[PDB]
DNA sequence: AAAAAAAAAAAAAAAAAAA
DNA sequence: TTTTTTT
């Protein structure tokens, strides 16, 4: 199996076109990546009209063939650590799904389904989510899964095009210790309350972040905005190596200090934060308290 | 074997034809051919050819282009063989054209088997008239007005056959498209009898008839045009229209008849062009800018550099002044017709609401005040252009028309000005004295973008995505500033509104702008006297020397750059000032119609947001900036402020100077 | 030759007869189903076939008409063994069980289709245009000869390869001394079915740039036969294969047609007079129908990026729903609907209305009043190319029978074709008396 | 081997006419 | 001068 968004239910043009370690490696996000994606396309010989089918009645012959054509053809532009070993379920005559589509699935089924109130109601409809998708986990209902399936590659698509914008505005800025970007305003920004959502699109930040030529690994912040409570909400990122990388340099993983500094700084300055998520990582701001609260972090010991 | 150049000089055989299917010829041409296109060395010391193969790789298609006049310079003798000869040439190099693309992309044979060469521009130009019986089989070069196309049909490539009365299968054979194979002996048994096609086995071609007439700009008055018939083979299918100009490169080839021999009672035959190579010529006429099947298309390093030099500060106002670098003045058109000729981004939301995305202009005033320069040059200029004048054109002209077929004998559509001007532009000269009747017909052309029909039957909506710019003279033949528009013109509030930038330009009398301008104009017809390495090359150069005293940058360029813009970028609005722009909207709306004469609608809004979205098109941005937000709003609230009397034109100047303050 | 075609049938009652979800076998039921309503036919989904065995999925990919009919036979087969008693040895009145496919590959346009698509199977959707009549097709003929006069009977399968695929009549007699052909067609004693042509053109916002939309020719049969109107956009499954034109300009030209194998509508025939609603949407109408406030739901829902017009919305959704046709003793007629006439300023969006409105209705036609006239509305009267007879063809208005039409730009239409409408709307029936021809035609709309 | 075409209906452009 | 109607 490879590193491929939903291999075995979207078409292989998206897949690649849409996995975020071929985006981190090729960047996807201006027309040389999408250039570069053409030429590798071509050099495998699959037809563009092809390679845009649905993996089912994409061709027998080169569904049968592509472990080699990928062997032969990905050295080139250095892509062969997208190849591994996975799990496959098979269910009669049901078809065919994978760990990974699986998880995914799984993932934005409980982001997305179906002041203090609305707070209370966001908390409850969280619940109620995490309910349905643990409805979801047995055999007899699969439509409880195609509904996960299509929703995880439209969550993906926000994400991605939302990614975009931010690296085409170029709204990261690089202090002298760690990184910060604020999405102040944009499309679809209610979407991103939900933390776990949040923490997907920081991980596709990171990971572009981390597969290009700077040799700094500073922590990043990002936060964003939700107008009816007028609240940011700020989670803290750690940095990562590149995924081919050997375990000589993996003595220790990088730890997370966003925690510590947090309580620390609530402890020290009366600020209108709201700690309360099981992951210390991600607390609640006020919009007037964010920028001299993220002054202080800038003179803090990290 | 001697495998020399200097050895093809010289003819053994009788003839050119019998001497190139020589074994011994056959592969030093085609190893002079690969040696050539691997190592052909532009003036940028770099092979154009890769270039070409990596882009037609990159866009999988079916046509390599090969420029004749390289050919030319190097190698002659193989451009002579292929001038004469083009049937025994072309194989051997569809041939070599293959190795050298899978030379770059192995195993693309899976993607096509074969390739189908184009050769750009032959040297000699001929007529229809001019056509003779020694030029056969070999290149012509032929300009025409398409009329009746036929139509898509499959074909036979490989065909084999099935001998029932000995069980023999015969090989594959070839056809030559206007013939029809036919075997005597039956192979071996060398007996005649009955048999069959048994199409299993079979690979199929498509091909596409049309008929060519001259060119109306062409003919000697007063006479009458040739009709030919031209065949398409694969590739080349429907590139071609009914209604357009258009120049053809092929080979001319004759053919037996048996009704053409009755009806004259000599042996005449008939002729057919078949097609190798089709450019379109319809509008830009300037036909010596650059050579090429489409002059409008991009290399990569022409794309690098449109990147790198959309980036410099001040690029609008260096676009701006580069637009007829003939004409003096007129800084306001000059912004207007470029924000026209860029046009917005069409919005569709939820499939369920539509808006339109280009630009209407129109223009205004006194006589001599040059409009119809302008408008050549922007017939000139644009991808798609339509020019119509004054009584010239009729409503259902402009618009789709109903006709009876002469042949099938029923009705069908014919393509209206508008369809040909669908991505592009329509100019219309004398607006004001064309006929109400022929002139009432554009409404949903501008604003709904679709042309809808209801006659004889047919009930049938089409689709038109064209710009107008109009230019016509006010009442009396001069422009009265002490009265409001609405007593200046014929027009009415329909369609008036639908335009949304208005310009009025007024001839005044001035000492030192006359000086100036009749300095300009003098030195200008002194620019364009005809009296003032390779020669071609000089010319090439003095052209420069000359086009760069006036245009910042190279109208090629320029053009090319017109077409990426158009094509690629979309600019995403986001950060726009919400209170703004709806506190101009609110004064606009106040004032106009409720103290002066001018109308003002919702569609001036859009039409703020469309004129903001070009100036971010033209610096091949993604994301609307404030900037040309700033630009756009002082665009339209000069244009309002300049259409009053000149009673109250300071005052509304220093009322409106908030808003663009800059 | 025959082991081939023994084993490919075998593979096929296999799949009917083992293939089973949970715990039921859904073809098998619906089989039965459908034997006891009368409807012989069965439907077929792609994908269950890819997942029971993909090697037939092949085999059906690579040649569809040598394949299609075994299937269609082995169909039948089955049905004959699971309905009929063999009571240790009648009418056995079923003919060949049709078989309908559905599918969700990609899409392909109707100007993508070229030589490569010759015999495969392909997925497209247009818009449908003009139907032809109903024809008759023979199955099973009765030959009898003249000289040695005996009998003999062909069976037809309606599935062409070649452009012939006909064996006319066999050469020489069955055994004295007959002559070429010496056989006729019993026509009494022999079995027909129904085909009809159906014409498609091209989705208009997929037209490319600059071009006019291109007309296609489909051939139904059986069951898909009289299901869609000329105006209905929809979705065909079929194959994309051709025919020679003897009687016909170039060479070795062979024109292509569809036939068509499974077609998907929007309107699903609904309102070509009766309801058909299954129990559980006729109860979520029901529950819609009981909410105290639907009004407003409805209201707000009429073209929502629309701002400010209330009024208008309100008479729109008065307009679409329609009053209530009556009858009398005497014969007089009371018309149903209402007529709404927009007369405003410019830039209140007038038009974006109509759009909208044509986007909704079931049956609706969006024209200009300028590019109209009084004979390119109401009835249109032709004559045939070859045979030259006069016969009435439908413009628009009554193209949009028993729907709405959408008029913009009223006024600029002519005198002498804006008072051929008074009669249309005012009595809902078009009387045309031309060349001969009187017929009174009625308009509901 | 050949029925093939006079009679209608509908869609324009030009010119002249009336207000 | 303009729009209408007829050829
Ligand atoms: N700066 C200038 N401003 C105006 N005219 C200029 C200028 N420079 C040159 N000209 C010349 O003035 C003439 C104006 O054009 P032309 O006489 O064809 O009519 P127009 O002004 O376009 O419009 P119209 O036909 O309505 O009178 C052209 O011959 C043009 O070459
Ligand atoms: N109330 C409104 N809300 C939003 N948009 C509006 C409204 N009124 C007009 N518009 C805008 O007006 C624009 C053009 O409208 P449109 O041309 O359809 O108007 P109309 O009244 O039909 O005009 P016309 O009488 O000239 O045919 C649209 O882009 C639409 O967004
Ligand atoms: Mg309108
Ligand atoms: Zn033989
Ligand atoms: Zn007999």
């Amino acid at each position: 199996d490879y590193y491929l968004f939903l291999l075995r239910h979207s078409s292989l043009y998206d897949s690649f076109y849409y996995s975020n370690y071929v985006n981190a490696k090729l960047s996807l996000w201006n027309e040389n990546g999408k250039k570069r994606l053409h030429k590798m396309f071509a050099r495998m010989g699959i037809p563009l009209s092809t390679a845009q089918e649905t993996w089912l009645y994409m061709d027998h012959s080169i569904k049968r063939e592509l472990g080699i054509i990928f062997d032969k053809n990905l050295d080139r532009y250095g892509l062969q650590d997208i190849i591994r070993d996975g799990f496959v379920r098979t269910l009669g005559y049901r078809g065919s799904i994978s760990a990974s589509e699986f998880v995914e699935a799984l993932t934005a089924l409980l982001e997305v389904g179906n002041s203090a109130q609305k707070l209370t109601n966001l908390r409850k409809r969280w619940v109620s989510n995490f309910w349905l998708s643990w409805d979801a986990l047995d055999d007899r209902k699969v439509e409880l899964l195609n509904r996960g399936i299509q929703l995880a590659q439209d969550l993906q698509r926000a994400i991605f095009n939302t990614g975009v914008a931010i690296l085409e505005k170029k709204l990261i800025k690089h202090l002298r210790i760690y990184r910060l970007c604020v999405l102040q305003d944009g499309p679809d920004l209610d979407l991103y309350r939900n933390p776990l959502t949040l923490l997907r699109l920081g991980n596709w930040l990171i990971e572009c972040c981390a597969e290009s030529e700077d040799k700094q690994l500073l922590p990043m912040v990002l936060a964003s905005i939700d107008e009816n409570t007028d609240t940011y909400l700020v989670a803290g990122l750690t940095p990562r190596y590149p995924r081919g990388l050997d375990t000589i340099h993996t003595k220790k993983p990088i730890l997370n200090n966003f925690s510590m500094a947090f309580q620390q700084i609530t402890a020290e300055t009366d600020a209108k934060v709201r700690i309360d998520n099981f992951e210390s990582s991600i607390i609640e701001i006020r919009r007037e308290d964010l920028s001299p609260f993220l002054e202080k972090l800038t003179l803090s010991g990290l | 074997e001697e495998l020399t150049l200097e050895s093809l000089s010289n003819v053994k055989a009788n003839s050119y034809s019998e001497w190139i299917t020589q074994p011994n010829v056959s592969r030093t041409i085609a190893r002079e051919l690969k040696s050539f296109l691997l190592e052909y060395t532009d003036e940028t010391g770099r092979s154009v050819y890769g270039a070409r193969i990596r882009t037609l790789g990159e866009m999988n298609s079916e046509s390599l282009e090969v420029n004749y006049r390289h050919l030319a310079e190097s190698k002659a003798i193989l451009a002579l063989f292929l001038a004469k000869c083009p049937e025994e040439m072309l194989k051997i190099f569809d041939l070599v054209a293959m190795e050298a693309t899978e030379l770059h992309y192995p195993d693309y044979a899976r993607i096509h088997s074969e390739i189908h060469v184009r050769i750009s521009d032959f040297p000699t130009i001929y007529s229809l008239r001019e056509l003779r019986e020694s030029n056969l089989s070999s290149l012509v070069r032929v300009t025409g007005v398409v009329t009746r196309r036929t139509g898509v049909f499959p074909q036979l490539k490989y065909v084999k056959f099935n001998c029932l009365k000995c069980g023999s299968i015969l090989g594959p054979f070839f056809q030559d498209s206007n013939e029809e194979i036919r075997i005597s002996f039956c192979t071996n048994c060398k007996s005649k009898g009955p048999f069959r096609v048994n199409g299993e086995k079979t690979v199929y071609r498509n091909y596409q008839r049309v008929t060519l007439q001259e060119a109306p700009g062409t003919v000697p008055p007063g006479r009458l045009p040739r009709h030919r018939e031209v065949i398409l083979l694969a590739d080349l299918v429907d590139v071609s229209k009914p209604g357009e100009e258009v120049e053809v490169t092929g080979i001319y080839k004759n053919n037996y008849d048996g009704n053409l021999n009755a009806k004259n009672g000599f042996p005449v035959f008939a002729t057919i062009i078949e097609a190798n190579s089709i450019k379109r010529r319809e509008g830009n006429t300037a036909n010596e800018g650059e050579e090429g099947l489409d002059v409008f298309s991009w290399t990569e390093e022409e794309e690098r550099e449109f990147r790198k030099i959309s980036r410099d500060r001040g690029i609008i106002d260096k676009i701006i002044s580069s637009m007829a670098p003939s004409i003096y003045g007129h800084r306001d058109i000059k912004t207007a017709v470029a924000c026209s000729l860029f046009g917005g981004v069409p919005k569709n939301v939820n499939g369920k609401h539509s808006i339109r995305g280009d630009i209407n202009v129109l223009l205004l005033g006194d006589p001599g005040t040059a409009k119809s320069q302008i408008l050549k040059y922007v017939e000139k200029t644009a991808h798609r252009a339509v020019f119509a004048t004054g009584q010239g054109a009729s409503a259902v002209g402009l618009t789709a028309s109903v006709r009876k077929d002469p042949i099938t004998k029923e009705w069908t559509l014919e393509g209206g000005a508008l369809v040909l001007a669908d991505k592009g532009v329509c100019l219309i000269d004398e607006f004001d004295k064309m006929n109400d009747q022929d002139r009432t017909s554009i409404h949903e052309a501008m604003e709904q973008q679709s042309i809808s029909i209801s006659k004889a039957g047919i009930v049938t909506t089409l689709q038109a995505r064209c710009s107008i710019i109009a230019a016509a003279n006010p009442n009396g033949g001069r422009y009265n500033s002490t009265l409001p528009l609405a007593q200046n013109v014929s027009l009415t509030e329909p369609i008036l509104s639908r335009f949304d930038i208005l310009c009025v330009v007024r001839d005044l009398v001035d000492e030192e702008a006359d000086e100036r301008l009749a300095t300009f104009v003098v030195d200008s017809h002194v620019r364009s006297h005809p009296e003032n390495l390779n020669a071609r090359q000089r010319r090439l150069q003095r052209q420069r020397k000359k086009e760069e005293e006036i245009s910042p940058i190279p109208q090629e360029l320029l053009m090319k750059y017109i077409h990426y813009a158009r094509t690629k970028i979309y600019p995403k609005l986001h950060q726009m000032d919400m209170d703004k722009v709806s506190r101009v909207y609110a004064d606009l709306r106040r004032e106009s119609i409720s103290t002066g004469s001018f109308p003002i609608t919702v569609r001036h809004l859009e039409s703020i947001l469309r004129i903001a979205e070009s100036f971010a098109k033209m610096r091949l941005s993604e994301f609307v900036s404030s900037y040309d937000l700033d630009r756009a709003i002082k665009v339209v609230v000069d244009s309002f402020v300049d259409a009053q009397k000149v009673s109250v034109r300071r005052q509304l100047r220093r009322s409106f100077a908030i808003y663009t303050l800059g | 030759n025959d082991d081939d075609n023994t084993e490919i049938i075998k593979s096929f009652k296999n799949f009917i007869l083992e293939f089973r979800l949970d715990s039921q076998f859904i073809y098998r039921d619906q089989l039965r189903n459908n034997i006891l309503v009368k409807n012989y036919s069965l439907t077929v989904n792609m994908e269950h076939l890819i997942g029971y065995n993909e090697d037939i999925y092949k085999k059906l990919s690579d040649e569809p008409s040598d394949i299609i009919p075994l299937f269609e036979t082995a169909i039948t087969q089955v049905a004959k063994r699971i309905s009929i008693l063999s009571r240790a040895q009648l009418l056995n009145s079923l003919p060949t069980f049709q078989l309908i496919l559905n599918s969700n590959a990609n899409q392909i346009p109707l100007r993508d289709l070229d030589s490569e698509h010759v015999s495969k199977i392909v997925r497209l959707s247009g818009i449908i245009i003009s139907t032809s009549v109903l024809s008759s097709r023979a199955t099973y003929l009765s030959i009898m000869c003249r000289n040695c006069r005996h009998t003999t009977s062909i069976t037809i399968n309606n599935f062409n390869s070649i452009t012939g695929n006909t064996v006319s009549l066999p050469r020489s007699c069955l055994s004295k001394n007959c002559g070429p052909d010496p056989y006729i067609i019993i026509h009494e004693s022999s079995k027909f079915i129904d085909q009809q042509f159906l014409k498609l053109q091209e989705i208009p916002e997929l037209v490319p740039v600059g071009e006019m939309p291109r007309n296609l020719t489909m051939t139904c049969d059986r069951y898909l036969t009289n299901k869609v109107i000329p105006g209905t956009r929809v979705t065909i499954v079929g194959i994309y294969s051709i025919y020679n034109s003897k009687n016909g300009s170039g060479v070795a030209i062979r024109t292509p047609y569809i036939k068509i194998l499974g077609i998907q509508s929007d309107v699903e025939t609904s309102s070509i007079s009766v309801t058909m609603f299954t129990e559980e949407e006729e109860e979520e109408f029901l529950q819609l129908s009981r909410n105290p406030k639907l009004y407003e739901i409805l209201t707000n829902s009429i073209a929502p990026s629309i701002f400010g017009n209330e009024d208008i919305k309100k008479a729109i959704v008065c307009l679409l729903m329609g009053g209530s046709k009556k009858i009398l003793p005497d014969g007089m007629r009371l018309r149903g609907d209402i007529n709404v006439l927009l007369l405003g300023d410019p830039g209140t969006a007038k038009s974006q209305l109509l759009k909208f409105v044509e986007k909704v209705s079931p049956i609706a036609v969006y024209t200009s009043g300028k590019g109209s006239s009084a004979a390119g509305l109401t009835a249109s009267v032709q004559r045939d190319p070859m045979t030259r007879e006069f016969y009435l063809e439908g413009g628009a208005m009554v193209l949009a029978d028993g729907g709405v039409v959408c008029i913009d730009e009223f006024d600029k239409m002519r005198d002498e074709d804006r008072v051929a409408i008074h009669e249309a709307m005012e009595q809902q029936t078009i009387s045309i008396a031309k060349a001969g021809i009187t017929t009174v035609l009625n308009s509901r709309t």
